[PDB]
Parts: C-alpha cells; structure tokens; sequence
C-alpha cells in the first residue's frame, strides 16, 4: 500500500482515495458528479516498513484510520519448534539418526541469527536473510539425504554444512565474511553437536556432487578436477571453441551451479565481475545436465514484445515439450523496467499469466489437453490444465542472471528487486584471487621458449611471492605479470572490484605469441651465422 | 471396427482435430480388446492394430503439424521432398489430402525433416 | 568355450606416450594394435610389450578410430594379409598393410572425403571385395571402396552429427549426437527405421550378431519369422546417458530385386532390455558369447549378462583416467576364431590386455 | 617493427609523435580482440581507410542495414570500421568475442540468424567519439581500448619537442 509515488507536491492519490474509503464511507464518480455510499465493504492493506528501499512514508491523515499490526518474522523460539518439526519429517527416511533432529534444528536456528546479526545492509545491499534461508536449508538437506546412500553422523554433520555454505555464506563478498563464516560455522558445530570428527569444513574443502556417481556424495578434490577438466575438452571441442584454464575455484562454482540447476525450482544469478566464466560455467553445467540454453538476444532497443515471444518459446519449449530450458539472462539482455517486472512475475509463482490471453489461451488450453492425455494424465477442469502447466514451468525453466560489476544503477536495482533476491541463489565469484590468477597464468606459460633464458632465481621474500616458491622462470614470470596487475589496479583505478582480470588473460596470451615469434627468429638468426661458419670452416 | 479404421483414415486433414483424434484412437483401443480371440489370430486385426499404435505414437508429430505455421506451399514442399510425390493443386490449397496420405510419409523417420520444416514454418 | 570372465588383474599392461582411443587385435598373430591421441598408431606384441614392433606417425591429429579386417580372398592370385584402417581428426583415413614377415605398416590409400572430424570407421569384405564405411562430423556416412578408393555411396542419416557405426551385409545402424539410432540399407541410401529413447548422444552401437553353437541365448538366436532370413534381430547401444539399450529391430517389408522399403506398420526400434550401473559415459561395447562387456568413463569395466540382464563382474579402477575403448575378438565370424584375450585401451596412457 | 611501418603509418596522416605512435603500435601489432579506437577528432578512420586502400568497408551502428551490410563484407575479408562506439547492439557481440566453430575446411560466426563464414582476413575496428558517453562493460572488457584523444596530462613532450 506504500508502494505508490507521490505526486510533484507531495501526496498519493490513490492513499487519499483509500482514505476517503475508510473515513467518509463513500467517493466522488468522477464522470457523474454523485455521491456513492459504500455499504460493509472493508479496506485491509499489507506494506513492508517504510525503512525498505522503494517504500514511501504515507499520511498520517490515512493511517490514522486503520490499526496496523506487525507481523514480523516469528520470534527465535518458534523457528526452532518448525524447524525441528521439519528435521523430524526429514529424518524419517534415516531414523537411525533420529536422536540428533534436535540438535540439528538448535544449530540451524542459531546460524540464522548470527547470519543475521554480523552480516548486514550495512555492509551489502545483498545481505537481508529470513526464515526462507532456513527453509531453503532444509530442503537442500533433504534433496541430498534423499539422493544420497547410507548416510553417517560425521556425514551428515558435513552435508549439512556444506547446506549452510551454499545457502548463507554464497552472498558474502570478500574473504574476510568467509574466514568469519567459516569460524562461525566451527562455533556453530561444537556448540550444538558434541560430536567431533569434521575435517576441514571450508567451502574447498566441502565437495558434494552427484557427477562422479549415481549418489549425491562427497568427492576427492583431485578425481572431480581431473573429471571436469576431461569433461571440459569435450565441451570445447563439441560445443564452443574458448581454450579455459581449469582451476580450483571453477570447480566449486562449477558445483554450484549444478546443485541450483538441479532443484525443483533453481534459478542463479552469478553476480561476479566481467570475464570471469560466469556465461561459459553455466553452459557448461548445462551441457553437463542436458539443458537447453537459451540467450535472448536483442538489437539496440528492443521492444518488450520481443522479450515477451522469447519468453512465451522457452515457455512452451518447457511445458509442452521438457525440454529443460536453461535461461541465461545477461544485464544486456535487460534495458528496460518492463524487462525486470516480467523476470520478476516469471519468478513469483511459476510463469507469466499475461503471456497467454484470448486465443493464445485457447491454443494454450488445447495444447495442454491433448498432453496430459498422451501422457495418460487426464483432467477434466481448467484449474488442474493450468496447475499441471505451472508445476512443469517450475520443474523444467532455470534461469540464470549473468550480473558483472553490481555498482551499475541496473545491477543494483535488480538485485534489490524482492522476488528476484527471494527466488534465487546468490553466488558472488567477484574477482580471482592470487591462486586463481597463479593457476591459470601457469597453466597458460606452458611454452618451451619460456626456457633458454639463464633464471637467476632471487632470495624472493615469501610474503611477496603469492604463487608456490620460486625455482624456475616460469614462476618469476607468473609473479611479475601477476604483481603488476594488482599494482595497476590500485593505481589506475579507486574502488572494490571494478572488473575481474581481462586484462591479465590478454597479456599472458600476447606474451605467448611474442615469444614464440621472438623466438623462432632467434633461431634462424642462430642457424643462418652457424651454417655461415660452417661454410667458413669448409673453406 | 475396420470399417470404422478405414473412414477414420480417410478422413480430410482439414477436418480432424488433435484431441478429437487422441479421443478417437482412445475409443479405438478400448473396442479393439473387446474382440474374440478367433478375430485376434486373424491379420487384419492385427495390421489395424498396428495402424492403431501408429496413430497413437505419432501423437506428438501430429500436433506439431496441426499448428497453424504450416502453408499449402509447406505442405508442396513435405509431399514432394518426403512422400516423393505430388498432390493435385486443388485437392492441396484446401488441405483436404486424406490422413492416409500423411501416415504413408512415415512420420517416425522423417521427424527430423517435419521439425525442421515446421520450424522454418514457425519463422515466417 | 566362449564363456571366459577375465581375471581381476590384467595379464600384461602396456604403456603408451599418450591417451589411447582405439585398440583393436590381430585377427591371427597375437599382436595388440594401439591408437593414440597424437595419431602414432602403434604394434604390440603381446609376449614382447616393453617396445612397441613398429610406430607410424600417418595423421597429424588424434585418431578417433580404427579397425581391423585380414582379407580372405578366394582366389589364389592375391596372398592374404591384414588391412588397417584408421580415421581421425585431420579429415583423413588413412588405409596401411600389416606386412607380416618384416612387422611394419605399408600404407595404401590415403582416403579423405569428409568435410570435417570423421569419427568412427568400420571395414568388411563380401565376395572377394573390401569395402570401407566412416561416419563424421559432417552428417555423412560415406561407404568406400578398398580396391579403388571412390565413394560407393554417401547419405545423411541424421541431422546432427554422426558418431558410431556398424556394419551387417546391407545395412548400417548408425548412433548420432542427437540420441537416435537409425537403420539404413546403405547400396540405396534408404532409411528404415529410427530407434529413440536414449536422452544423451550416443557414443557406440553394434549389432548383435546370430550365434548357433550356443545351446540358446536370449539375443543372439533369432526369433523365428523371416528374422533368421533376415540374418539380424537386435541391437546394443550405449550412450553418454550412462545406460545401455539392447533394442530390436523392425522387421521391414524386404522384396526380390528391390532395396528394402522402410514399412510404415513398424519403424521404430523397441527398446528390451535397460543395463543400468555405469557411474559415467559408457564408452565402448563388446559383446562375446552370452557376456556383454562395455566400458565407461568410471575408469570400470563391466560384464553383463544378456539372458538375465545383470552384471556379474566388474573391473573397478582398471585404470586411473577414463577407459576410451575395449576390443575382443568376434565369434560370429567363421574364418577369426574366439580367442581368449581382452585388451582395454585407456586415457590414462595405458592399455591393459587380459590374456589367459 | 622496422622504420619502414613508422614511415607507412606517418604517411596515411598520423602525427610524429610518441604517443600515436605508440597507440598505433598498440592497434597493429596482434589482432586477437577488436580494437577500440576513441578520439574526438574524425581524422584517424581517414588514415585507417588510407592503410587499407579503397577495400575499407564503413559503417555504423544507427542505421537499418547494419547486420545486412555485415554479413556481406565479412564473408570475403573487408576491412570494417563501426562510425558510433558510444553505442551498442548486442547481435554483434558474437563476433567481439573469439566464438567462431571452427571446422576442416572454414570457421563460421554466428549473426543474428545466420551462420555466416568469416574469410579469415576479416579486420574489424571500433571508432568513437568524444569519451564523455560510457560503453558497457562487455566491450570494454572484451575491446581493446586505446585512446587517441589530444594530449592531455602530458603536455612537456610536444613543447620538449
Ligand atoms: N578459467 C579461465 N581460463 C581462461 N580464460 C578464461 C577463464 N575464465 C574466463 N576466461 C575468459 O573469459 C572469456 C569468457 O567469459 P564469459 O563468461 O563469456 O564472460 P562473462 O563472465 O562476462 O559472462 C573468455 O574469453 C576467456 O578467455
């Protein structure tokens, strides 16, 4: 009810309608000049607090009229009785465990209020938490008990840690946040589980994935690298031709997005900087899962109707055919509000109501007859056509958001936007770190004219070396390009994460080339004068 | 019942409606069981049976080329470059060609060609 | 006889300076044929392993395939010998001559038609004549000629592109990227039927050819009709939606004189039997006597049972990385003999054999 | 590279002077990302039209036969300068990034619709106008950006000279 703007001079008029509804009991008709009286019609409204961003302070001439009442979040003790209503419903299928549903509601409670309590709007606009991040919580546990095997307390311990990273700790920015999750989650496991034997509990070194097996389980580090970086040759070779670099942290994001694109009703924005992998992680995970993907593309200004057929296709090609769209929806694909508010509406149930109206609807009803009676699944009634229609939508469409640096006016505001940050899971990749840039800048000076040049390797201080200790040139050379990027950073530019490396993956490929080509003339110029000397020497 | 196939069969494509056709095919299936095993050894039953399941299992197929995308010139192009063979003009800018003809282009193994000519016929 | 599970450990392991992807037997001598990912086929000699008997350097990418046929020529004018051919990704296949009495390889004809990446190429002889099939990438399945070396016939069976083959008298089945088996009577180009319900490209597909000196088998005997006319009744193909399918071919309506006309009253493959247990892409299949043996990228082998449907062994961890391809030698064939080895090729740069 | 490239690039129009010289160095040398070449004087397409001869194709983003006029010059290797960089469609983003599928006998991109060969000689440059507009940070990550905007924060080397 707060939502509304006000005019040039202050006001709603829509606000002082309502008020007119509830004090004077009646209206003006505007094109009649009469007086109507409404008989027991009652006016209820709902707001967010007006501290919300978006949300305007109404007249207190309005809600003088009406008695307002705060339904906040419930409590921090009712949140542990559902919670451990819903680990019980949980543990049903593992009752050997049933002793711990306690403990394991006790402790989810109490992360969600540290959550809540260290990381705030304060820090990021993304860092609003709600019992929905508990509920998410659960049905992740449960999706991977489910499609798990036989589950162990010490496994299950992890399981559900591995949950509280993926859901929690996934929005935070920096690795400062990190490091304080991951002591909080320490905390949070010795406090409320007396049971100890977790290894480490970090987000590399907590590894589930259902690639490797027929079961939702924890893999080895080096047998998932070595099976994605087999996995992605074949991509690059069939799909795509971009040589990538396989490092540790495309992994764990890669793992990432699979466990999103693998839920009931998963969508993702991958909110990184741009050349990160944040496009190229998500085809390739769909590719992995069979998805189909689907970029929208548009010209200069694209109309919405452009938007709206894209949409009603990948729709259609979801419901009608399951095909398991993977909807990747970049910034540039959006440029208007009107593009946001359908992303939005798409978001909040299922699907767009608006896309199908009049005929379109009648085709649309037709259509879903004639399937849910091939599929021997008959329903005789609009409603059940429509429900079934709705539950395909939200089991075959994810969408992913491919947001990069979010301090534009657009990245903001979509990533503010409710049902947009209610609906999906944040993954902030941000910018490599020094490993990240250490691993791919190594796996990139694989070249043999790195060689020939007599290394004096240098004391080199430790504190500044970043990559592993240096005993050769290809770690004087990594170090170099890898200093002076950062040095160009900060000098260049002021600000937190104004775009992740492009420039360094440019200079790496650059320096490979003018090498090589060096090089090469290096070696002619060697064998031109010694084939020179030699014909001397026959002489 | 074959008499019943056989004017199911040749019945204009123009007039014939997808979930009338499943409805049809439904009614079909559950008249077939109702015969005697006598008729069942006998091959007639048995081929009708077959065309029976053609229909059903080309549902899918069916529906895609009942969108209304499609034009008499797709239709010329799928008949000459599918069934090898071309309908009378006349019979073919009213879409009346007989069911039969379009289950004498196999369906199953042209659906890569029908999709993609469905496809360019979405297009435009 | 023919019911032979390997042992657990591998016989004799030899190594390889890269990934293998294709290995294949000798037909008579006991020699151990490697492909690589850098193009150098090599021999091995299964009681001398440490040395490869002879490396040739043919194709300048990776070879996607190879197989082998020792020619039995009826007429006493030409000699014997073994013809090995080999596709890759250079759009090339190139045809050598195992030249027994002084082990090296004596290339023939240089084959190229395809437009891009060949995938999978099959050989086989009929009446005195040698022909060479290959599908690639480019969406053809060209059928070549061994003595001349000009394209018999090409056609498109799929619209995406083609990767297993294989070959049976007059018609090839033909497994492609976009999850469909498909029929084709390859003299006339006609297709004849389509085999869908695999949800991921399909990686290798043979037939299941008739075996007699079993007592009964529940696939490789025959079902009555005009199937044992025919000569085939069903087909195994594995695919990266780690199952493999054992389908039955449609019976279509085969007249004299003329080609096979695809019948409208069956055109689908119809889908038996499900193996399921692989934890990965199934990679390569071999079918000897009642065992179905397939491997997969869960760097296991496994043997299936065709009457009952389950595994009975399985070689776990055989190798470190994925396992590329896995040959035994054909018992359907009169003139090759079952002998009792097994050789497992791998990424890993490694293939195991499994003699006994 | 040797004089004879300092003297080819003096003599389509370019100043003598370190810094444009070093920015076309920056533009010629390797070609594995479109460059981004921002000036607010005009002159510089002049003088990449001048390098090219008459084979310079031109072209910009406003006008209606964009991706038309695009899928002819780029097929058989004309040189194509975009008039406007301020601006952006996103249907030529395929071809910024290095995205071609290759095969065995032609490498293809993907515009708009169409699968269109490229001949492999194929130059494409980006022209702007005054740096006040803003570019989205795909191009900006993607391009090479360079400037040729008149001296500024330097002046000692034109008075040094
Ligand atoms: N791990 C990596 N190794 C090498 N290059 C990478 C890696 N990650 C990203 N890139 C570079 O990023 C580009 C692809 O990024 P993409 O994800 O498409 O952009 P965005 O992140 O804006 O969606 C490629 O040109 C590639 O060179």
């Amino acid at each position: 009810i707060n939502l509304p703007k006000l005019d040039k001079y202050g006001s709603q008029n829509v606000v002082l309608f309502l008020r007119q509804l509830m004090e004077k009991q009646g209206f003006w008709k505007t094109p009649e000049n009469k007086w109507v009286t409404i008989e027991r019609i009652h006016i209820v409204g709902a707001c967010n607090p007006p501290t919300d961003p978006g949300r305007i302070p109404m007249s207190e001439r309005f809600t003088r009229h009406a008695a307002i009442l705060y339904l906040g979040y419930p409590s921090g003790k009712s949140l542990s009785q559902i919670y451990e209503i819903y680990y019980k419903a949980i543990f049903k299928l593992v009752p050997e465990f049933r002793s711990y549903t306690e403990p394991f509601a006790r402790a989810s409670v109490h992360l969600y209020n540290e959550c809540k309590a260290r990381y705030s709007t304060g820090l990021q606009s993304h860092y609003l938490f709600s019992p929905r991040e508990l509920t998410r919580l659960v049905r992740g546990v449960y999706t991977a008990i489910n499609t798990g095997p036989r589950q162990t307390l010490r496994s299950l311990i992890r399981l559900w840690a591995y949950e509280a990273w993926r859901i929690f700790a996934d929005r935070l920015v920096g690795v400062k946040e990190k490091n304080s999750f991951e002591q909080l989650l320490y905390e949070t496991v010795d406090k409320y589980l007396p049971n100890q034997d977790l290894g480490n509990i970090s987000s590399t070194s907590l590894l589930f994935s259902g690639l490797l097996s027929l079961d939702f389980k924890e893999v080895n580090k080096t047998d998932l690298v070595n099976f994605i970086e087999e996995r992605f040759k074949t991509f690059c070779d069939e799909e795509l031709e971009v040589p990538m670099v396989i490092h540790e942290s495309m992994v764990d994001h890669i793992l990432r997005i699979d466990r999103a694109l693998k839920q009931v009703q998963g969508h993702m924005m991958l909110i990184g900087a741009s050349r990160t992998g944040k496009t190229i992680l998500t085809r390739f995970v769909a590719w992995l899962n069979g998805l189909k993907i689907v970029q929208p593309k548009i010209h200069r200004h694209s109309n919405l109707s452009d938007f709206d057929m894209i949409l009603k296709k990948a729709i259609s090609d979801c419901s009608l055919k399951e095909s398991r769209t993977c909807l990747i929806i970049d910034e540039s694909n959006i440029l208007e509000t009107a593009f946001l508010e359908r992303m939005n509406t798409l978001l909040a149930n299922a699907d767009i109501p608006d896309l199908f109206q009049g005929e379109e609807y009648d085709k649309l009803l037709n259509n879903l007859r004639n399937k849910t009676r091939s599929l021997g699944l008959l329903l005789d009634t609009e409603q059940e056509l429509y429900d079934w229609f709705v539950g395909e939508i939200a089991k075959n469409l994810h969408v992913v958001f491919t947001i990069c640096d979010p301090t534009n006016n657009k990245s903001s505001a979509m990533i503010s936007s409710p049902a947009l940050f209610n609906r999906c899971i944040i993954n902030w990749m941000g910018d490599w770190d020094t490993k990240t840039m250490s691993q791919v800048a190594n796996n990139m000076v694989d070249v043999i004219p790195m060689e020939f040049t007599d290394f004096i390797v240098p004391e080199v201080n430790k504190e500044l070396v970043f990559t592993e200790p240096i005993q050769t040139i290809r770690d004087a050379v990594v170090n170099i390009l890898i200093h002076f990027d950062r040095n160009f950073y900060q000098k260049m530019k002021v600000g937190v994460n104004p775009r992740s490396p492009g420039y360094f993956i440019d200079g790496l490929r650059a320096l490979v080339k003018l090498v090589t080509a060096k090089y090469q003339d290096l070696q002619e110029n060697q064998r031109f004068v010694n084939v020179g000397l030699e014909k001397l020497n026959e002489s | 019942l074959w008499e019943d196939v056989q004017r199911t069969f040749e019945t204009p494509w123009c007039r014939v409606d997808v979930l009338l056709l499943q409805s049809d095919l439904a009614n079909f299936l559950r008249r077939a069981d109702e015969l005697p095993r006598a008729v069942k050894q006998f091959e007639m039953y048995k081929s009708l049976f077959s065309q029976v399941n053609m229909l059903t299992s080309v549902n899918k197929i069916l529906v895609e080329l009942k969108d209304g995308a499609l034009k008499p010139r797709h239709w010329n192009m799928i008949f000459r470059d599918i069934g090898k063979r071309q309908i009378q003009k006349n019979l073919l800018d009213k879409l009346e060609f007989s069911l039969k003809d379009v289950m004498v282009l196999n369906l199953t193994l042209n659906e890569i060609l029908l999709t993609k000519i469905i496809e360019r016929a979405q297009k435009e | 006889v023919l019911k032979w599970i390997p042992r657990n450990l591998p016989s004799c392991l030899i190594n390889v300076e890269s990934s293998v992807t294709s290995v294949k037997l000798h037909p008579n001598l006991p020699i151990v044929f490697v492909a690589t990912d850098h193009g150098k086929l090599y021999a091995f000699d299964l009681f001398n392993y440490t040395i490869p008997l002879a490396s040739l350097q043919s194709h300048t990418k990776a070879i996607t395939s190879m197989d082998v046929l020792f020619t039995n020529y009826t007429n006493s004018s030409k000699k014997n010998y073994l013809v090995i051919v080999t596709a890759s990704k250079d759009l090339q296949i190139h045809v050598f001559k195992w030249v027994s009495e002084e082990c090296k390889f004596q290339q023939i004809r240089s084959l190229l038609g395809h437009e891009h990446i060949v995938s999978a190429v099959k050989i086989w002889q009929k009446n005195n004549d040698v022909h060479i099939a290959s599908c690639s990438r480019d969406q053809t399945v060209k059928i070549w000629d061994f003595h001349n070396g000009w394209s018999l016939k090409t056609f498109q069976p799929h619209s995406q592109w083609v990767r297993s083959i294989d070959v049976l008298g007059d018609y090839i089945i033909s497994g492609s990227h976009d999850t469909t088996l498909r029929l084709t009577h390859w003299p006339s180009g006609n297709g004849l039927s389509v085999g869908t319900g695999h949800e991921f490209p399909i990686e290798k597909v043979k037939f299941i050819h008739f075996i007699e000196d079993s007592p009964e088998i529940r696939f490789r005997t025959p079902s009555t009709d005009r199937y044992k006319n025919w000569g085939m009744q069903y087909c195994v193909s594995a695919s990266r939606d780690r199952t493999i399918k054992i389908w039955e071919i449609p019976l279509p309506t085969l007249m004299a004189h003329r080609a096979p006309i695809p019948n409208p009253t069956d055109s689908n493959f119809r889908c038996v039997l499900t193996l399921k247990g692989h934890l990965s892409w199934v990679r390569d299949i071999s079918i000897r006597g009642q065992y179905l043996f397939s491997c997969a990228d869960d760097k296991s082998v496994r043997c299936w049972d065709l009457n009952t449907g389950q595994c009975l062994h399985v070689w776990e961890k055989l190798h470190t990385g994925f396992v590329n391809c896995l040959d035994l030698d054909v018992d359907f064939d009169s003139n090759v003999t079952p002998r009792q080895m097994m050789v497992t090729g791998g990424l890993d740069c490694k293939s195991n054999v499994f003699m006994r | 590279v040797t004089l004879d490239e300092k003297m080819k690039w003096l003599e389509c129009g370019l100043d003598k002077n370190d810094y444009f010289l070093e920015n076309m160095s920056i533009v010629m040398n390797s070609q594995d990302a479109v460059p981004f070449l921002l000036d607010p004087s005009s002159h510089m397409i002049t003088v990449i039209s001048n390098y090219y001869g008459n084979k310079t194709v031109l072209l910009s983003f406003l006008e209606e036969g964009f991706v038309k006029r695009l899928e002819n010059a780029i097929r058989f290797g004309s040189v194509v300068i975009i008039q406007d960089g301020e601006f952006f469609d996103p249907i030529i983003s395929r071809l910024i990034s290095r995205e071609f599928n290759h095969a065995g006998n032609r490498v293809t991109v993907e515009i708009g619709d169409h699968e269109v060969d490229v001949s492999g000689d194929f130059k494409l440059f980006i022209h702007s106008c005054d740096p006040s507009g803003d570019i989205p940070i795909f191009l900006r990550s993607r391009v090479r950006l360079v400037h040729f905007v008149t001296n500024k924060e330097s002046i000692e080397t034109r008075i040094f000279d």
